[PDB]
This record gives C-alpha cells, sequence and structure tokens, in this order.
C-alpha cells in the first residue's frame, strides 16, 4: 500500500550532516585521475592512479608528492592498497594486474590471465586473494602467493565496472553494464542473489565500512543493498543528478556520489536524503566537459574526502565543523510521489 | 522449414544473449502462436512475464492472446497479478477497460480502489468519478466524491497533490452538485486563495456582484506582481486601495524618473480622493 | 569492411568453458613466494 | 490461478530501510568472519594444490600445501596408481574449444521501475 | 581561482627520494650485524 | 510517443480488431496446467496474427516501393534520405 | 568431484574390489571429455580389466553406469529402455545423441537428464512405470 508508505517516510526524518566545501587542490597529474586509493592504517598517504600512467602518492596533511609508480604502459584504471600486506594492487588496461610492494616500490608479481582490459580491483580483506575484473565479462580470483587464477566467476554479461569483497558471504559483490549487481559465492562460483534493479551500467558498489551493505549506483538512481540477504535498503533520491561515476561510503552515513555533469551530491546513508549538492569548478583552461568527478575515497576517519576528476585535478573536501542543525540544515527533506522512489 | 524445435533453440539462445531485446520476444511469441501452439506460448509469455514485468508490451501481448482466447478468468488473474506490481497509468485504464468490457460492474469499484491506493493523484479520481458519473448510481457517484474529499482532508499534511487538483475535485463536486447546495458548501468548507477564486467562478456559474468583484480583484494584484490596477484597486476600496497606489507609483534613468513621477501623482491624487 | 570496431569482449566464460594445457610459463615460475604481513 | 510471475513480489520492489531508518543490518560477528575465511581458505588451498599439482614443473611439488562406497556392498579402496613420469601424466587432457551452456534454473526478474533532443 | 580557502598545489617534482618505502619494513629485533 | 504508450495503442487497436470481429485443469505430481483451448480461438488467433504480419509485409513493400537526391546504390539513396530527414 | 555410478553387474560378486583412480584419464566415449577414469579386476586374479569408459556427466544424463553401459536401476540397454518408455507413456521418449564434436561436449555439459533418464531415476517413479509393465503384459 503506497500511501502508508510515503506517509510512513514523512513521518519519521532524516540526520543531519556537515556540510562539504573545498579545502585542497592538487593539480599534478598529466591525465585523468582514474581511481583514488588510501592506506588503511597510517593515512600518511593516498595514492592516485591516472590515464598518463603514473600513479602517484600524494600526502593527505601536506598535499605534497612523494613518489611516483610507473609500471603500466597503458591507463591505470583501479588502485586498491591493501590494508594487512603492505601491497598496493594496480589494474590498468595493459591487462596486467600488478602488485606493487611498498616496503620496497617495486613490482614484484604481475597476474595474467585477463582476456581484456581490467577495470577493477578487490582485495578480499580478511584472506589472500584478490578480486580482479574488466571488460571480459568474468572476475577472475587471484590467489597472490601463486598468481593462479584460482576461481573464475561467469555469470556477468558485459564489460564489469566495480568489484567489492566482504568477509562473508556474499564475498564478491560486483557490478556490470547489464544493470546486475551479481552476488557471489566463492565457494561455489555461482551467483546467490542476482539483483537487477538498475537500468543501466552500475559503476560504482561502495562498502558501508561499519554495516553489511552495498551501494551501487546507475544513471540518476543510487540505492543501498542488504548484503545479509540480497535486499533493498533504501532507494536515494538522486532525481536529474547524472550519470554517476564513483560512490563512497563515510564511517558516518554519509555517501558521496560524483557525477559526469560536474556535480557533487552528498546523501544521508541511512535515510536516503540528499542534502548537499556542489557543482566543482573546473581549472582556468578546461573544456567544460572535464568538470566530471572520475574517481573518490573518503578518509579512514570520514573527515577528508578525495576525488580524483577529469581536468587533471585531485580535490579534498571536508566538513564544515563550524556549521550546526539550524545554521545549514542542507536541503529539505520532501519526498517525491511522482517518482516511485521513495 | 517447419522444424519448430530448432526454431525454438534459435530464439532460446537469441534471449540467452540480449534478453532485453523485446521485438525478439515478441517475434518467438508469435513464432509459437503461427504454428497454433499456446500451451509453448504461455510458457514463453511466463517467462517473458517473469524476466521483464516493467516491460508493457509483453503484459499487453498476452492479454490479447487471452483476450481472443476468451479465457476471462485467466485475464482477471494476469492483471491482479500486473496491477499489483504498481504499474504504470496505462495498466490500470487497461484493466478498467476490460472490466467495462466485460460488463462487470461491481468489480470496477474494487480495481479503482486499489488504483486509489496505487497512483493518487486527482485526474485518477476524477477517472473514477466519471466512470460512475457514466454508469449512473449518484450515492455510489456521491460516495466516491465524498471519499476523495476526505482524502483530500486527511492527506493536507502529506504535501502528495497540489493545491491545483484540490481545486479540480472541489470544482467537480461543486459543479456536480449543482446537478447545488453540497458544491457551494464544499467551497465554503473548501476556503478553509486560489481555492477561493473556483468558489467566485462557481458562484458565478450558479452577492454574486461582490464575490466576482472581489474575486475580479485578485488577478489584478497578481498582474502588477499598472496605473489601471490601480485604479480598479482604488475603485474596489478605500485606505487599502490608496496603499497599493501608492506602492504601485513607488514601483514606476529618465524613463525611471518619469514613472516615479507617475506614481507621485497617484498618490496625490489619491489623497484628494481620500494633506499631510 | 574486412576491418572492424569492438562490439563486445571475448567473455571469461568462453576462457573458463576450455579445458586446461598445462603450459608452463616463463613468468608463472614460482617468485616472491612470500607474502608480507604488516603489523597488527 | 495466481501461478503466473511466481518470482516477481512487492517485497523486492518495496526498499526495506523505507518505513524503519534505525533497520539494522549489522556487520557479520568475528566467529562467522572466522568460520567463512576458513571454509573458502581451505577451499582456495584446495584449488591451488590442484592447480599445481597438475603442472609438470617438479617444483610446483614443493610450493604445494581414499575409500569409497559404492551402491549397497562394494566397500571400495581407491588407489591412485604410481603413473610413468616420462608419459603424458595426463592422456585425456587435450586442447579443446568447448561451448559452455547458460542454463536458466529459474527465471530471474529484471526489475525497471521509474526524444527529439537526441 | 578555487577561493582562498583553497590551497591549489601545482606539484610536478618529488619531494621523497624513490629508493625510500612507504610502508616502514618494521622489525622488533634490531639486528647489529 | 514512447514504446509504453506505443505498446498501450497497439493493443487498443488489436481490441478494435477483436471488436470487428467479435476450464482450467492440473495433475497431481506433474503440476502442469493444461488449458482447454477452443479451436476456433486457436486457428482464429493463428490467421489474426499471419494477417497482420502479412498486412504490415505490404505496407512496408509499399514503403520499399518508392523511389524520387545524388546516390551510387540502393543503401546509398537510403543514407541520403535519412541525411534528408535529419535536416528539418 | 562425483563418485561413479558403476552398477553391481560390473564389480561382482565380490565385496572387496580395489580399483585404481587416475585422473583426467581418457576422453569418455560419448563427449570426447577428459574425467577421472577407475579401471579395476573383477576378481583379484581376473584376465579381463574393466575400466569405466564414459565419464560421470554423461553417466547421469542417461541414468547409466560408467562400465557395462547399461541402465543403473534396471541393467538394460538405452534404446531398449526408451523404447519401453514408449510402450508404457505413449510418448516416443528418445536419446538425442549428438554427432559433432561441439555437440557432444554441449549435450554433455548442461544440467538434465536426457532420454529416459529421468523416469529410471528415482524409484517412485520406477515402481510406478513397472507395475505399468504387469498392466502391460497383462493386456
Ligand atoms: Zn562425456
Ligand atoms: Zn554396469
Amino acid at each position: 500500500l503506497i500511501v502508508n508508505r510515503y506517509e510512513k517516510l514523512l513521518s519519521q526524518r532524516p540526520e543531519w550532516h556537515a556540510p562539504w566545501k573545498l579545502s585542497r587542490v592538487i593539480n599534478g597529474h598529466l591525465g585523468w585521475v582514474r581511481c583514488v586509493a588510501i592506506d588503511p592504517v597510517d593515512n600518511e598517504w593516498f595514492i592516485t592512479g591516472s590515464n598518463d600512467t603514473t600513479m602517484k602518492v600524494w600526502d593527505l596533511a601536506t598535499g605534497k608528492l612523494k613518489t611516483t609508480l610507473a609500471g603500466h604502459v597503458m591507463t591505470v584504471r583501479d588502485v586498491a592498497v591493501s590494508d594487512r600486506h603492505p601491497y598496493l594492487f594496480s589494474v590498468s588496461e595493459d591487462k596486467t594486474v600488478k602488485c606493487w610492494d611498498l616496503e620496497k616500490n617495486q613490482i614484484i608479481r604481475d597476474y595474467y590471465g585477463h582476456l581484456s582490459g581490467v577495470r577493477t580491483v578487490s582485495i578480499h580483506p580478511t584472506l589472500d586473494l584478490i578480486a580482479t575484473a574488466g571488460r571480459d565479462s568474468v572476475i577472475k580470483l587471484w590467489d597472490m602467493r601463486t598468481r593462479i587464477p584460482v576461481i573464475t566467476l561467469v555469470g556477468h554479461k558485459g564489460p564489469i565496472n566495480q568489484v567489492q569483497c566482504t568477509p562473508v558471504d556474499p564475498q564478491v559483490v560486483s557490478s556490470s553494464t547489464d544493470a546486475t549487481v551479481r552476488l557471489w559465492d566463492v565457494v561455489a562460483g555461482k551467483t546467490m542473489k542476482v539483483l537487477t534493479h538498475h537500468k543501466r551500467s552500475v559503476r560504482a558498489t561502495a562498502l558501508h565500512p561499519k554495516e553489511f551493505s552495498v551501494a551501487s549506483a546507475c544513471t540518476d538512481d543510487i540505492r543501498s543493498w542488504g548484503l545479509a540477504e540480497g535486499s533493498l535498503l533504501t532507494n536515494f533520491e538522486s532525481e536529474k543528478t547524472g550519470i554517476i561515476n564513483t560512490l563512497s561510503i563515510n564511517q558516518d552515513d554519509v555517501l558521496f556520489a560524483g557525477g559526469d555533469n560536474g556535480v557533487l551530491s552528498f546523501y544521508d546513508y541511512k535515510s536516503g536524503h540528499k542534502y548537499q549538492s556542489l557543482a566543482t569548478r573546473e581549472m582556468v583552461g578546461s573544456l567544460e566537459g572535464e568538470r566530471s568527478v572520475l574517481c573518490s575515497t573518503f578518509d579512514k576517519t570520514g573527515l577528508r574526502l578525495i576525488t580524483g576528476e577529469a581536468d587533471k585535478s585531485i580535490k579534498i573536501w571536508k566538513q564544515d565543523e563550524t556549521a550546526t542543525k539550524e545554521s545549514e540544515p542542507g536541503l529539505a527533506w520532501n519526498p517525491n510521489l511522482s517518482a516511485k522512489r521513495f | 522449414q517447419h522444424d519448430m524445435r530448432r526454431a525454438r533453440s534459435i530464439f532460446e539462445r537469441a534471449l540467452l544473449v540480449d534478453s532485453s531485446f523485446i521485438p525478439l520476444w515478441i517475434r518467438y511469441i508469435d513464432a509459437e502462436l503461427k504454428v497454433k501452439c499456446i500451451n509453448h506460448a504461455r510458457n514463453l509469455m511466463n517467462r517473458a512475464i517473469s524476466t521483464l514485468p516493467r516491460v508493457d508490451k509483453l503484459w499487453y501481448k498476452y492479454l490479447i492472446v487471452e483476450e481472443s482466447l476468451n479465457n476471462v478468468e485467466i485475464v482477471r488473474s494476469l492483471y491482479t497479478k500486473w496491477c499489483s506490481l504498481e504499474p504504470g497509468v496505462n495498466a490500470w485504464n487497461s484493466f478498467v477497460d476490460f472490466e467495462i468490457r466485460q460488463k462487470n460492474w461491481n468489480g470496477v469499484r474494487e480495481i479503482y480502489s486499489k488504483y486509489v491506493m496505487a497512483h493518487p493523484q486527482m485526474q485518477t479520481w476524477l477517472k473514477w468519478v466519471r466512470f460512475e458519473n457514466r454508469h449512473g448510481n449518484t450515492e455510489f457517484t456521491r460516495s466516491v466524491y465524498s471519499l476523495a474529499i476526505d482524502t483530500v482532508a486527511n492527506l493536507q499534511n502529506l504535501q502528495i497533490w497540489s493545491d491545483m487538483e484540490v481545486a479540480k475535485l472541489v470544482n467537480s463536486f461543486a459543479h456536480w452538485e449543482a446537478a447545488y447546495e453540497r458544491s457551494s458548501a464544499l467551497y465554503q468548507i473548501a476556503i478553509e486563495q486560489l481555492l477561493k477564486a473556483g468558489l467566485l467562478d462557481f458562484e458565478k456559474q450558479f452577492s454574486i456582484e461582490e464575490t466576482i468583484s472581489y474575486k475580479r480583484k485578485m488577478e489584478y494584484e497578481t498582474i502588477l506582481s499598472d496605473t489601471w490596477w490601480l485604479y480598479l484597486d482604488l475603485i474596489s476600496e478605500p485606505k487599502q486601495i490608496m496603499q497599493t497606489f501608492e506602492k504601485a507609483i513607488v514601483d514606476s534613468k529618465n524613463v525611471q524618473w518619469k514613472r516615479y513621477i507617475y506614481l507621485w501623482m497617484r498618490y496625490i491624487c489619491y489623497v484628494e480622493l481620500e494633506s499631510l | 569492411t574486412s576491418h572492424r570496431p569492438q562490439l563486445e569482449a571475448r567473455s571469461g566464460a568462453k576462457a573458463a568453458a576450455y579445458t586446461p594445457t598445462g603450459i608452463e610459463h616463463a613468468r608463472l615460475l614460482p617468485g616472491h613466494t612470500t607474502l608480507k604481513y604488516r603489523k597488527f | 490461478t495466481d501461478q503466473i510471475a511466481k518470482n516477481v513480489k512487492l517485497d523486492d520492489f518495496i526498499p526495506k530501510r523505507q518505513s524503519n531508518f534505525e533497520l539494522s543490518v549489522p556487520l557479520p560477528t568475528k566467529a562467522e568472519i572466522q568460520e567463512c575465511t576458513a571454509r573458502t581458505k581451505s577451499y582456495i588451498q584446495r584449488l591451488v594444490n590442484a592447480k599445481l599439482a597438475n603442472s609438470n614443473n617438479r617444483a610446483s611439488s614443493r610450493y604445494v600445501t581414499a575409500n569409497l562406497l559404492l551402491n549397497n556392498s562394494h566397500h571400495i579402496e581407491v588407489v591412485s596408481k604410481q603413473m610413468d613420469p616420462l608419459l603424458p601424466r595426463f592422456v585425456g587432457k587435450k586442447a579443446r574449444k568447448v561451448v559452455a551452456p547458460t542454463e536458466n534454473d529459474e527465471v530471474v526478474p529484471v526489475l525497471h521501475m521509474d526524444p527529439n533532443e537526441w | 581561482p578555487y577561493g582562498k580557502e583553497v590551497e591549489v598545489l601545482m606539484e610536478t617534482k618529488n619531494t621523497q627520494s624513490p629508493q625510500t618505502p612507504l610502508v616502514e619494513p618494521v622489525t622488533e629485533r634490531t639486528k647489529l650485524q | 510517443i514512447s514504446y509504453d504508450q506505443l505498446a498501450k495503442l497497439s493493443y487498443e487497436k488489436t481490441l478494435r480488431n477483436l471488436a470487428t470481429q467479435t476450464k482450467v485443469q492440473k495433475d497431481t505430481k506433474t503440476g502442469k496446467i493444461t488449458i482447454a483451448d477452443d479451436d476456433k480461438l486457436v486457428n482464429k488467433l493463428a490467421v489474426s496474427l499471419q494477417s497482420e504480419s502479412k498486412k504490415r509485409y505490404e505496407a512496408r513493400k509499399r514503403q520499399m516501393q518508392n523511389a524520387k537526391e545524388s546516390f551510387i546504390n540502393d543503401k546509398n539513396k537510403q543514407f541520403n534520405e535519412k541525411l534528408s530527414r535529419e535536416s528539418k | 568431484e562425483p563418485p561413479p555410478n558403476i552398477c553391481e553387474q560390473c564389480l561382482g560378486d565380490e565385496a572387496n574390489i580395489r580399483m585404481t583412480k587416475i585422473p583426467q584419464g581418457s576422453e569418455c566415449k560419448i563427449c570426447t571429455l577428459p574425467f577421472t577414469l577407475y579401471h579395476f579386476k573383477t576378481s583379484k586374479r581376473s584376465n579381463n580389466i574393466i575400466k569405466t569408459l564414459i565419464c560421470v556427466r554423461c553417466a547421469t544424463q542417461r541414468n547409466i553406469c560408467q562400465c557395462c553401459m547399461l541402465d543403473s536401476r534396471w541393467h538394460i540397454p538405452i534404446q531398449l529402455r526408451d523404447h519401453l518408455i514408449s510402450l508404457v507413456n505413449e510418448e516416443n521418449v528418445m536419446t538425442e545423441e549428438a554427432k559433432n564434436d561441439m555437440m557432444k561436449r554441449f549435450l554433455s555439459l548442461k544440467n538434465v537428464k536426457l532420454g529416459g533418464a529421468q523416469i529410471t531415476s528415482d524409484p517412485s517413479e520406477a515402481d510406478n512405470i513397472v507395475d505399468k509393465l504387469k498392466n502391460i503384459l497383462l493386456r
């Protein structure tokens, strides 16, 4: 019964979050930043793989370069720094998954076996395997010792955009251009739950770091999924937002959503409320098409937010610690009845 | 070449490649219907429904096949499944037209009750009003109108529809009860500005001068947001009118100056009509 | 028209269905056989 | 006559945290993480040992880390022989291209709930 | 260019020699060899 | 218009076509639904779908027949018709 | 790694029978895919060595054993049990055997019990078609 659902939404109220404004612009790369990764322990640095093939390791507190990791020859698409290993797995479209030993800053392992370009890594956080998938519509799991494709994951139709791993089954939460967020059984090699609620290519799935859920993003519909059964939790508002490139989920339930239109949209993850919509300013000589926010991540604490855009820039966004619930209340909580998204 | 298990295998591999391509579905359905095999086609279209529920043409073609097969209870089941999936307005309109051409009037009230519960807009309510108005049971039609006004008076806090659609409903209620006292009463209660304008128009449709004058006055103030308007306002008044005139004058480089002068003149005139 | 763009990729389902031949490659020789672990 | 569209429900369409913003989807416990990762580590260890012991590298024998009841009566000891070390260890293994069937056990719902400028 | 709250950082040169690691190779046993 | 409205209008057209024209058992073990379907209705649907396909076939041949700006072969005059339709 | 289908007639009238597994032994004589091949001897001093000649999926697709190539439930040929099911159900249940190589591989990898395998699979419909056979030999 729909009127009861809308009335029960309008009965509840969202949580306030602090408004985000820009604090630091890093203009280092000679190409577009395609994924940003941050060390899950130290927060001393974050590495941004870019289209000029050179990953650069930037600094959180100062915004400095420290090193440049340039072992690829093609566009570095995804970078995933390990949590319990001193490694740095760097999917490019060289068809190569390279491991970077961060005690050495050298390539040590090269995972061959992909049939086309690769788009994403997903280090399984409590085992020694990585989940690489790309244009060839099949997730290859890789044992990090023997460099063997251990478990192929068959069932996505089109190229696979973003793969996330959880420590408990569904251990591979992947999503492709066939608008399916598949939940994988790593043992059986079968899709336990195929989530077909999206319409176009799901370019973004982000793990909630403090609850067992995954947010997935198509164009103008971002949807939060409970991974215990594969149920929709909240369809976010996301009206006319644009093509969503990447998501990222704060510990404090703030959901970033970078659009190709240059727009940002920070979402209250519990309620599904859109509260802040930035306009990323382009550089002084960019084209208007280079406002797009290609990739993003949070801090481990979440008080920072890193975005790699397509204007060869890296922007850092932080919350307003001086705004209150009555000063900057965000956008209004009014669910829309013309959309069934409520 | 008339071997049907081959052609079925070929359409099924084609659905394995891209299951979303609708003409592939429609041609495989029509393929198994040209060979006069409707049990195969019913397995097929149940697959086409369970695959793609939010595509209209698979539903409507299965409804066509069950129309010309004259299996009415099946079509009951098909639409009562399809309407449970919160579908578009065309789905419910097709189901109402189905249970009109199946002359079963007691079902259509339940159908429109669940269609109220699916898509609340006053155009849906007026579809149900128009159905009951063409099919002649004035107790049931005013029951529908009263339930509509009860849902408007219960969903004020929801901002579920505009006040324009509230005016649509209450004006339909008033112009229906002219065929009279009820409509006037509804408007009175309704008053509880645009809605009020509707009351004026309705009274006009069926003391009248003051409301007509007042109603006429409202657009004027709107328009400004000029001299003629001001004059009208003054006429309507008196202090209020004067104030309005003054405001207009104020509102009114050379051009600007001229406007200001005009405003001043107007103000003076107003004062005269009414020294300090 | 003998040269064409790419419509879709060669899917890895077609490589997962093939039975493997044991061709011990020059790079899949065992090397860096120790995984380093962090502090915690 | 409710046998039509058996796999489509509103319980898929309806968001579950919609009615309740407090609705706890909790993280899996430490014991559940330990159990599932021990099971998947044993399974990945099985597949690594299989894909290393089926190699022709003799040095693949160092990074690797049988009774069979048939129908009613035949308690059977299964004894894998010593193969000849010069012969093909897997003579049934052969290069071949295979088309695997993409079977459909249950019909999966595809749920899209929702001109001149293009 | 973006305001005067925002650091704008034009950086082309690596401010750390590439032979140094990023994650430190931690060892509790101080090897005096 | 759009594919939803166009499916709706084609459904209304086919109900108009019927307007110009005009039990259920199950087993225990198999559970397969045997529906009695009258043979006149079966082949009337079959002849109707073949008549719609042949009607669309002849109208499409009628569109194929018409030839009246600058082209080398048949596919080229189709592409030039497409560019003439883009020119508004 | 499924255990093989070998019926009570191939192994023979012994309780302790020692078979030899070779992983990826040979191509099966239905679909030419490799499989774990089990060869043994019926006695200890048998002169004939008896090996599985089909893979497990080709065995369960026909509900047959791997050595004597007859039915698992009935120990009879495939063609004749399909003929008997055609005599019972008045429906020509035939085993669609492939002839192209890719069709052999394709027809073995799919999860189905083709031919008359589904009837003799569970013992309930097995005894149902058995007392239907008794009804036929009463008529
Ligand atoms: Zn076989
Ligand atoms: Zn046998």
